[PDB]
């Protein structure tokens, strides 16, 4: 099969991929003050959990 | 441009050098026909007064006074041919003298649009692949035994033979491409 | 050279024609959103605020 | 920023994993396609700068430079294509290795939030560079210009470390946005004036200054074309980043601790723009024409306006693109003639005449062509140096004339005249040298069009 | 209005035109050259309506295209700024334009790359567009520099010749040298006003203005060639003769004048500023007007010519005469061109001779060419009711009777003599002795490209002076009460130059020797000027940049000081370290010495 | 077009007051192009507008609320200063915008009044100098690294020159 | 003499595979690099990122600068109010240090 040698082109997509998953991880951590600053601190809209996520 | 200058130059060709550029700068300064003409012949008088001079001390004394006035003379901005260096259109068409060397590299799609003048191109690579051998061991042949040597270079003398180093002589752009 | 600038105009146009077909198609119909003053009660979405709708698109979609 | 770091990473499985046919369209495709995804960091639509996580960090400083960075790998590769053209296969591979690890290094170095990650990032910057010089150039001094690129950086860097270390033990952190907001007033004592020297000097040795500036003149005439993009795109910018992003916490000394570097580049400016003239090697006047708009850069930088931030930053892109277009044509006609003199190679665009709309083009931008973002650059950082000092007129006029001057010279001396009809050897030129070319030009046209996107922090 | 401002915009859009088309494949299967001139045609018909509106209602405008970028509290738009000089200079050199893009297709139809000289004039024409319609000082500048450019790369467009290529660059040294001045004034009025705006400038009429009017005057004077910088133009003739007509007497040149007329409100105040103006444009009058002189090149002496009527502008400027001096630039246009036009057919028709002394008796082979030839020259030396009497008599009217430097006066009328003495020098000796060139005449005109525009050319010069003077609003309230030898002096003084220039030229053909005369060497070798500084400028620079800079300093001192001092200090200490005979009684020697200093450190610091 | 923000004048054209029997050209060239060219352009832009009613979309003005100012930052809390900076940052480019729209004005005064600008603009002159001084006084001298503690630095020197000069 | 190689000759590349487009050796790779380094060069990099910047909004918020500063405007000019006071931060506020 040519999946032999094409094999390889799923590298660099799968290193976008992985690092757009790791960059959502690195905001995950980063959650305190997600509705605690001064500007933009609201109720939250009926319906709602998250303001950010 | 055709021939490579001396070594020197003798009293003649010294001599007959000023009289040319003192004849075009005595026209440069008499713009009319008939005053240059009526000053040219008084020029050639002045020329021909000295002629015969057998003694060369005197002669190039002379020659040396004739080139200072020339100097003193010299229209400050003479007559030059369009063509000749320091002229308008001196080099003007230098731009479009590309070299024969480009075809080589020519796309083989743009030589079809050109078949005959390639295959006579052709011949002549052919031809010039033949003669450089004998052209070199021609020159080689005819170095001189002495160390003595001057620029010009040798005729064909066998038969059949192209004269030495003539590539560059010939196949020269042409002056207005 | 011809060939160059033969194939640089080719692959430039190949995308840019349906693009700009794209921008042009997308301003005549869809158009340009207009000013308003929130509605008091209201929440806007973070894209909301954009006037032009390709870059609400891309704000809603991927920001 | 970790979707731009990783791809680049991945790039390296890519470039050894592949089969030796396909390996460099596969890497250069690859990496215009990670140049493409590099351009989220431009979705700043509020005065809120971006900060990914604890590590990673952008700016509108940061972001301009990372871009340049990513955009430079694919044509560093074209260039590079063809002086490998007969190395073994893992030869060549270890070039574009090194390549890749010179971009993933540059950008981690570039959106790096704490100064000791910089200072670690941009010294590692030193170990692909001097490979790329010592290994692959041509001639013989190729070894001595490495010595002198890595030392002259080295001694910079290590009192940059002093100064780091004590900065870390006296404010608790290096977090560079604490830094900023927590920022306090030096005093004029000579253990500080010692500091600012110590912080400033190794970014001022990446920016030539015109006393430590020989190791341009060698690493240029030395290193391999890719070797000269990327150095003279990219790592000379390095000093002015730094630089910037620094000297927030070195006032006030800096009214007076500036005078000397100043003078000093406002000086150098002139000298080396006249070596220029005078000069028979193209890569040395090409080196030296970056030596004079760095100094130019530095003048600027200290002296801190808002108008001389923003032109400088805009002068940093322009002569990155600039200069980086300017060495690979000048490699275009070495790789024919293999020779690097300007005098021997005449009238060339009487047989490349394209590459010579090519070279007129890179001339202007290097004269400083309105509404060239050049001009605009050197145009900002002349309004800042008059304002500071009425005076600086004269200098920058003087430096103007000769600019002009070195930069046409190179065309009429090269591009015009009788042609050399003795190079039978000139070659049409190559689909991938125009295509190179092009895509130095098109960035530098289109950011002409948008300006409001190469502007510093300020403006 | 919308129409007002849509042509202004469809002209700049029709003269674009040619150049995508030339950016494309249909230029091989279309004429491009017959293209491009009926574009410019069309754009002259299109800027001829907003000149009538301005006659008519005498509104100017100020047009925002787009915003290029804003820098915190200074924006940058792409302002047009439409009023009379704006207007009148468009349709002036659209016109004369198109006559010299008509002409250049006779005057070059052999010469291969005639679609890249077309494309090179029409940019050239775009790019003095912009800085006449230029409302930013930015704007403007991309205006000055840009045509700048388009006159290199024009100027030694035969790029084999060495002569053509070292004019260009003398051509970037003058004008940037001029541009210093420019960007002196562009700091300074973006610091001490905050905007390059026009508008914006004018409140700035109480200040000093005197840095920054400094600025526009050493930049007019690079870019118009007045005295300092005069050399680059007269020397600029080494390109074709097209481009000698247009950029370098017609269009370009006159960007300094230009300049300074758009700047006039700032500089009516600053008296230093306009004296100054009336020295320098005297000067350069009287000088190149002695250069004109005992000048035996058709080109050059038309270029002379040029570089005096630009003196006699600056003149004009210098009295607060701004309205006056740029109609005088609008007038000469027309005839210089057609002066050019007539010595470009002339050239050509000989076998491309440039000499006086081989032309004769042209009025006879050639009727057409110079019939246009005596009406430009008789337009050049104002003959009452020309193009040229309807501006040139006013300037010296006002000349006469406003407060002025004597000295300033006296040359400038002598100089107005001898204009009339060099037109002279030219109409005879290439028009009225016997043939003077090689044997075989091919001589040709008839050709309707060149027939025709030097025709339309001819019009302008005996119609548009007269047009224009009557049409244009009043401005500027002219003296007209005077002595009669004033009334007259401009009359008397060119009659008697022309009868001078007779006797003299006459006296040639006495068959006596004419000698070397110091007046006559002065006059021809350009005032030395040229073989002076282009001989020790350029040498004592580049000698200095060659030793002082790369040798002395940077491959010698700077190596020495800082990175072979520390290799040689380096290599001492380890050739004074490492070099040990190896013996073990000398090395614990020195532990003993090691022992006997720890010793004393311990005993002394206790 | 808020002519409030951008106020411009009345118009006052006069009477066409003919008094020549030959035909003024401008008249005929400005019906010949209505009728050619505005005509059709109005029809374009009308089935592009009536397009925009379909689809309609709006978008919001954003309002940020106050926070409280770099004063009330407690030294060294990062966590508020950095609101405190942030909301000084965007009060400092909408001064900026204002210093923009005044510059305007005066410019669109000077061109408007022609020849008369020497004194029917000197209400707009007025206002730009006030607006620079005030400008001038805000942010001027504070370096590329210019912050909300500058500006509060500097207003605060200078409340102390006043105050001494006051006293003396 | 040292054992060397000689110095190898000189090639022309165009006198095989007279399409050599600078890329590669073997005709079909030259190509299909050639095409590569176009299409995701120029016919995605330039023309999707040159959309994708020019379409970016509000960058920097310099539009929503220039509103809110003409609302400001509007509002001081009607409440009668001096459009900037030179006072960025107002005196009340601040304890000017005492003496
Ligand atoms: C307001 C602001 C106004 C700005 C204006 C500022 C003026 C500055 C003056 C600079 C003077 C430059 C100059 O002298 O000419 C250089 C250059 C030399 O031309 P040439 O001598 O005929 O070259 C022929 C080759 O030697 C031999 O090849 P050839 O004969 O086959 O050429 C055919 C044709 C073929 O041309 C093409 O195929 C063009 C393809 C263009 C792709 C562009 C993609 C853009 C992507 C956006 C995303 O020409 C070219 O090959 C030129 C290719 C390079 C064009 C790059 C675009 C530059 C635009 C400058 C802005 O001429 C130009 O092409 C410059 C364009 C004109 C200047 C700009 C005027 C504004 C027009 C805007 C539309
Ligand atoms: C009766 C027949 C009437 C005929 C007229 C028909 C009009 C019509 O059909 O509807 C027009 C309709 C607009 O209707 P609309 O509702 O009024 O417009 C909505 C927005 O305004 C739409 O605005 P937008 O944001 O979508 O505009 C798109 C943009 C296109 O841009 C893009 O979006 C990116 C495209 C990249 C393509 C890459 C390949 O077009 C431009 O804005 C022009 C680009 C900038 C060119 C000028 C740059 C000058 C630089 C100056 C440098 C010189 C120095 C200055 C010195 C002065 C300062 C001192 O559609 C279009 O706008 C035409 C498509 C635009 C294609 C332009 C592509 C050029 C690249
Ligand atoms: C009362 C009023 C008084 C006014 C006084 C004004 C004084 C003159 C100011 C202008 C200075 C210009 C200096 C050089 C001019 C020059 O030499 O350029 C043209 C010349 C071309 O040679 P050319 O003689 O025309 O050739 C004839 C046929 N072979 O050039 C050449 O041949 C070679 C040129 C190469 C030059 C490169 C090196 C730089 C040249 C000096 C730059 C000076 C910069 C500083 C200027 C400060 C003063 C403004
Ligand atoms: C930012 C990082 C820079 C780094 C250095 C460069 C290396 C990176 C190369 C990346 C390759 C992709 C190039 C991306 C930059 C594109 C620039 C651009 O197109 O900007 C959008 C441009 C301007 O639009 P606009 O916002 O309206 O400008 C006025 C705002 N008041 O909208 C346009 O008009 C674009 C199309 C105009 C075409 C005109 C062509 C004239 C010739
Ligand atoms: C302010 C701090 C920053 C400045 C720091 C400067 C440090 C720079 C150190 C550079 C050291 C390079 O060391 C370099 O060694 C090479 C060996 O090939 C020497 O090379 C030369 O040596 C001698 C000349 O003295 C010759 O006989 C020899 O043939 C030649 O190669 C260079 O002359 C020296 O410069
Ligand atoms: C403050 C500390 C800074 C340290 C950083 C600088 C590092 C300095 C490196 C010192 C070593 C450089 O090493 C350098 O070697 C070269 C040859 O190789 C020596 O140069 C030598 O060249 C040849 C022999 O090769 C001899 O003809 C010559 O006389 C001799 O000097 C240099 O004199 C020496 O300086």
């Amino acid at each position: 099969q040519l999946l032999r040698e094409h094999w390889v082109h799923i590298l660099v997509p799968a290193g976008f991929v992985f690092g757009c998953y790791l960059d959502r991880k690195d905001d995950e951590k980063l959650t305190a003050f997600r509705n605690k600053s001064m500007l933009f601190q609201r109720e939250l809209r009926p319906n709602e959990e998250v303001t950010w996520k | 441009a055709f021939c490579a200058p001396p070594a020197y130059l003798t009293h003649q060709q010294k001599v007959l050098r000023l009289y040319k550029r003192a004849l075009r700068h005595l026209e440069s300064w008499c713009i009319h026909r008939d005053k240059y003409r009526y000053f040219a012949c008084l020029m050639r008088a002045r020329f021909e007064e000295h002629k015969n001079e057998k003694d060369m001390m005197r002669a190039t004394q002379l020659l040396r006074e004739a080139e200072e006035e020339f100097w003193q003379n010299q229209h400050p901005q003479p007559y030059i041919f369009p063509d000749s260096p320091g002229g308008t259109s001196f080099e003007r068409y230098e731009c479009y003298k590309v070299p024969e060397w480009c075809l080589d590299y020519w796309h083989p799609s743009e030589k079809a649009m050109y078949p005959d003048y390639f295959s006579k191109r052709e011949q002549w690579k052919k031809l010039r692949m033949e003669s450089w051998d004998r052209e070199v061991k021609q020159l080689q042949e005819e170095t001189s035994p002495d160390g003595i040597m001057t620029e010009a270079l040798p005729p064909a003398r066998r038969e059949g033979d192209l004269p030495p180093l003539w590539w560059h002589i010939v196949t020269r752009p042409r002056e207005r491409p | 050279d011809a060939r160059f600038l033969r194939l640089m105009k080719f692959y430039l146009m190949l995308t840019g024609i349906p693009v700009i077909i794209g921008i042009t198609l997308v301003n005549i119909f869809i158009g340009e959103a207009e000013l308003a003053e929130i509605p008091e009660g209201y929440i806007p979405e973070h894209w909301e605020y954009y006037k032009h709708p390709i870059s609400r698109w891309i704000a809603r979609n991927f920001y | 920023m970790l979707k731009i770091i990783l791809p680049s990473l991945m790039l390296l499985p890519l470039t050894w994993l592949s089969s030796p046919k396909k390996t460099w369209t596969n890497v250069t495709s690859y990496s215009f396609l990670i140049s493409l995804t590099s351009l989220t960091l431009l979705w700043q639509t509020d005065e809120n700068y971006k900060n990914f996580s604890n590590m990673f960090s952008s700016d509108p400083l940061s972001t301009p430079l990372i871009i340049l960075t990513a955009w430079l790998l694919p044509l560093m590769l074209m260039a590079s294509q063809n002086h490998l053209k007969k190395d073994n296969n893992v030869l060549q591979k270890l070039y574009i290795s090194m390549l890749i690890s010179l971009q993933i290094l540059l950008i981690m170095t570039f959106s790096a939030t704490e100064l000791i990650m910089f200072y670690i990032l941009f010294e590692a910057t030193l170990i692909p560079t001097l490979i790329i010089i010592t290994r692959w150039g041509n001639q013989t001094e190729r070894l001595n210009a490495g010595i002198y690129f890595l030392f002259y950086t080295l001694i910079g860097s290590i009192p940059l470390l002093i100064a780091l270390i004590l900065i870390q033990n006296h404010v608790g952190t290096l977090n560079l946005m604490i830094l900023s907001f927590t920022t306090h007033t030096l005093d004029a004592s000579w253990s500080n004036n010692l500091l600012w020297l110590a912080c400033m000097m190794a970014f001022l040795i990446k920016m030539p200054l015109y006393g430590v500036h020989l190791w341009l003149p060698k690493a240029h005439v030395e290193a391999p074309i890719a070797g000269s993009m990327i150095l003279a795109a990219i790592l000379l910018k390095l000093g002015s980043y730094g630089m910037i992003r620094i000297s927030i916490i070195l006032d006030p000394l800096t009214k007076y601790m500036a005078y000397p570097f100043i003078l000093l580049s406002l000086w150098g400016m002139i000298m080396t723009s006249s070596i220029c003239l005078r000069q028979t090697d193209l890569k040395s006047l090409i080196a030296y024409s970056s030596v004079s708009h760095m100094a130019l850069v530095i003048a600027s930088i200290m002296i801190q306006t808002p108008w001389s931030f923003m032109g400088a930053t805009m002068l940093m892109i322009a002569h990155g693109l600039t200069s980086s277009l300017l060495f690979c044509l000048a490699n275009s006609n070495y790789e024919r003639i293999h020779s690097r003199t300007m005098i021997m190679a005449r009238g060339l665009q009487m047989v490349f005449p394209l590459m010579a709309t090519w070279w007129l083009m890179a001339s202007l931008a290097n004269l400083a062509l309105p509404p060239s973002i050049n001009l605009m650059g050197e145009l900002f950082i002349t309004m800042s140096l008059f304002s500071w000092s009425n005076f600086t007129i004269i200098l920058m006029g003087i430096n103007i004339i000769i600019t002009g001057m070195y930069s046409m010279y190179m065309i009429i001396t090269t591009q015009r005249g009788k042609l050399t009809n003795h190079m039978i050897n000139l070659q049409p030129s190559h689909t991938r040298e125009l295509t190179l070319m092009a895509l130095h030009m098109i960035p530098l046209i289109l950011l002409t069009t948008s300006p409001k996107l190469i502007t510093g922090l300020t403006m | 209005m919308n129409i007002f401002t849509t042509s202004i915009l469809l002209i700049f859009i029709l003269l674009l035109s040619p150049i995508l088309i030339s950016m494309s494949n249909l230029i091989k299967h279309i004429n491009f050259p017959l293209y491009t001139t009926t574009s410019i045609k069309f754009s002259f018909i299109i800027s001829l309506l907003p000149l009538l509106m301005f006659f008519h209602n005498n509104m100017e405008y100020m047009i925002t295209t787009w915003h290029w970028v804003t820098m915190n509290s200074m924006e940058l738009k792409m302002s047009f700024k439409t009023d009379f000089f704006s207007i009148l200079f468009t349709s002036v050199a659209l016109f004369v334009t198109w006559s010299i893009m008509q002409f250049s297709s006779w005057y070059m139809h052999s010469d291969p790359n005639i679609n890249r000289f077309i494309k090179y004039l029409t940019l050239f024409l775009i790019t003095m567009l912009i800085l006449t319609s230029a409302n930013n000082m930015f704007q403007l500048f991309i205006g000055w520099e840009g045509v700048g450019i388009m006159s290199f790369l024009l100027i030694g467009w035969w790029y084999g010749r060495t002569d053509a290529n070292t004019a260009a660059l003398q051509a970037i040294l003058y004008n940037r040298i001029g541009d210093i001045g420019f960007i002196l004034a562009m700091v300074w009025f973006s610091l001490n006003m905050n905007s390059w705006e026009l508008q914006q400038i004018m409140f700035s009429n109480n200040n000093d203005n005197l840095i920054p009017l400094m600025g526009l005057l050493i930049a007019a004077t690079g870019k118009s060639a007045q005295f300092g910088l005069h050399p680059w133009l007269p020397s600029a003739m080494e390109g074709p003769t097209p481009v000698s007509a247009l950029l370098h007497s017609s269009t370009m040149v006159v960007a300094g004048i230009f300049l300074l007329v758009r700047f006039h409100p700032l500089t009516t105040n600053n008296n230093f500023i306009l004296t100054t103006m009336l020295c320098l444009g005297a000067l350069t009058t009287l000088f190149t007007a002695i250069c004109a002189l005992t000048q035996n090149d058709i080109k050059k002496i038309i270029a002379f010519s040029t570089s005096s009527q630009l003196g006699l502008m600056m003149v004009t400027l210098g009295m607060n005469q701004p309205h006056l001096a740029f109609l005088h630039i609008c007038t000469h246009a027309f005839f210089k061109a057609m002066l050019f036009m007539c010595s470009g057919s002339i050239i050509h028709s000989l076998a491309d001779e440039q000499d006086i002394r081989k032309m004769g008796n042209i009025t006879k082979i050639m009727p057409f060419t110079s019939s246009c030839l005596v009406i430009g020259s008789l337009a050049l030396t104002g003959m009452p009711f020309l193009t040229g009497f309807y501006s040139k008599d006013l300037i010296i009217e006002a000349i006469n009777t406003c407060n002025t430097n004597a000295w300033a006066l006296l040359i400038t009328l002598i100089a107005t003599s001898m204009t009339a003495m060099y037109s002279m020098r030219i109409i005879y000796f290439v028009t009225m002795t016997k043939p003077r060139f090689p044997p075989l005449i091919s001589i040709n005109e008839n050709d309707p490209d060149l027939m025709n525009p030097i025709k339309r050319l001819a019009f302008g010069s005996i119609f548009a002076g007269f047009v224009i003077s009557y049409n244009i609003p009043p401005t500027s309230i002219p003296v007209l009460t005077m002595p009669w030898f004033l009334k007259t002096t401009a009359l008397i003084i060119s009659v008697l130059g022309f009868l001078i220039a007779l006797e003299l030229n006459n006296l040639t053909m006495k068959l006596s020797m004419n000698k070397a005369n110091p007046y006559s060497s002065f006059s021809t070798l350009l005032g030395f000027f040229p073989s002076i500084i282009h001989r020790i400028t350029p040498m004592k620079s580049l000698n200095l940049s060659l030793k002082t800079s790369l040798t002395l300093l940077d491959l010698i001192w700077l190596e020495k000081t800082i990175p072979k001092s520390t290799s040689t200090l380096h290599t001492n200490m380890t050739t004074l370290t490492t070099n040990q005979k190896g013996l073990i009684k000398l090395y614990f020697m020195s532990f003993l010495i090691n022992i006997i200093l720890i010793i004393i450190l311990y005993s002394i610091n206790l | 077009w808020d002519k409030d923000v951008y106020p411009e004048p009345p118009s006052r054209t006069p009477a066409p007051s003919p008094q020549t029997s030959l035909p003024n050209p401008i008249t005929y060239l400005t019906k010949a192009y209505d009728l050619v060219v505005d005509w059709p352009v109005t029809l374009v832009r009308e089935f592009i507008e009536r397009q925009h009613a379909k689809n309609r979309t709006y978008y919001y003005h954003r309002q940020y609320r106050r926070v409280p100012d770099i004063t009330e930052c407690k030294e060294g809390d990062v966590l508020c200063i950095y609101e405190a900076e942030m909301q000084w940052r965007r009060d400092f480019k909408v001064d900026q915008e204002i210093m923009n729209i005044i510059q305007e004005r005066l410019k669109a005064c000077q061109q408007r009044e022609g020849e008369n600008y020497q004194q029917n603009c000197a209400k707009e002159l007025e206002q730009f100098t006030k607006v620079t001084k005030a400008y001038q006084d805000r942010y001027l001298d504070l370096g590329a690294y210019y912050s909300a503690r500058k500006c509060l630095a500097k207003q605060k020197q200078r409340m102390l020159e006043e105050r001494k000069a006051a006293r003396q | 003499q040292w054992q060397e190689d000689p110095e190898p000759e000189d090639e022309n590349v165009y006198a095989k595979n007279p399409d050599f487009h600078g890329y590669d050796s073997d005709p079909v790779v030259d190509v299909w690099n050639m095409r590569a380094v176009f299409f995701f060069g120029f016919s995605i990099v330039l023309v999707f990122g040159t959309t994708f910047v020019a379409y970016v909004p509000d960058y920097r918020m310099q539009e929503w600068a220039r509103r809110e500063a003409e609302r400001l405007v509007k509002y001081r000019e009607v409440n009668g109010l001096p459009i900037m006071e030179s006072n960025y931060f107002d005196p009340s506020k601040i304890q000017l240090p005492e003496d």
